């Protein structure tokens, strides 16, 4: 599980609410291509690949746009190229969750200058979620996750030796990512219910019930 | 899961 392959995966794939949902649908296609470039993912059974992506797609995409936004002041950069300021998000009725992303993810990524290898490793940990329901062999996904965080810790110790707490600092952003992912899903289901926000085919499929 | 399966080929 070499960190070089994980970094290569990141580099290979590099009403505001309506724009956000359009960017999210676009990035779902690219997310599948990213996962295929993480070591050993494509060797899992197809049903397990589906389970892992349906379980992690929203956290995976939130981590990505948050890190893309580190040089944006008080805003985010959509994958479509549109900058969205927090004033625009508040004026559209999603100010609270937008501020959570800025304060708990973007600003904290900026403050520690989280790099793209660390980002990719955190996303690979999220992808290899052994708690995902229905996996044919959870122990093998657990083993892949363990390989990722072992490689990440060694990377942090080699590249940032004067920061012994950095590995723990990276992992302790995952509870915030989990909570923000769940809250974003609540909003999307509500937009779907109200019907006043376009939702494209792949995003809509991710909002479908599982089989 | 139709789109997701097709993309995972
Ligand atoms: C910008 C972007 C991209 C991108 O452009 O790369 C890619 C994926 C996503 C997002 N942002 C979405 C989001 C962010 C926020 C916040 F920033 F305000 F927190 C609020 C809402 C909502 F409108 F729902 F409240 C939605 C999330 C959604 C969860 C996974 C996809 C969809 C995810």
């Amino acid at each position: 599980m070499p960190v070089e392959r994980i970094l290569e995966a990141e580099l290979a794939v590099e009403d505001p609410v309506t724009n956000i949902c359009q960017a999210a649908d676009k990035q779902l296609f690219t997310l599948v291509e990213w996962a295929k470039r993480i070591p050993h993912f494509s060797e899992l059974p197809l049903d397990d690949q589906v389970i892992l992506l349906r379980a992690g797609w929203n956290e995976l995409l939130i981590a990505s746009f948050s890190h893309r936004s580190i040089a944006v002041k008080d805003g985010i950069l959509l994958a479509t190229g549109l900058h969205v300021h927090r004033n625009s998000a508040h004026s559209a009725g999603v100010g609270a969750i937008f501020d959570r992303v800025l304060t708990e993810l973007v600003s904290k990524m900026r403050d520690m200058q989280m790099d793209k290898t660390e980002l990719g490793c955190l996303r690979a940990i999220v992808l290899f979620n052994p708690d995902s329901k229905g996996l044919s062999n959870p122990a093998e996904v657990e083993a892949l996750r363990e390989k990722v965080y072992a490689s990440l810790e060694a990377y942090c110790k080699h590249k940032y030796p004067e920061q012994p707490g950095r590995f723990a600092k990276l992992l302790l952003r995952l509870p915030a990512l989990r909570s923000i992912g769940l809250k974003c899903l609540e909003h999307l289901f509500f937009f779907k219910l109200i019907g006043d926000t376009p939702i494209d085919t792949f995003l809509m499929e991710m909002l479908e019930a599982p089989h | 899961h139709k789109i997701l399966h097709r993309l995972l080929q």
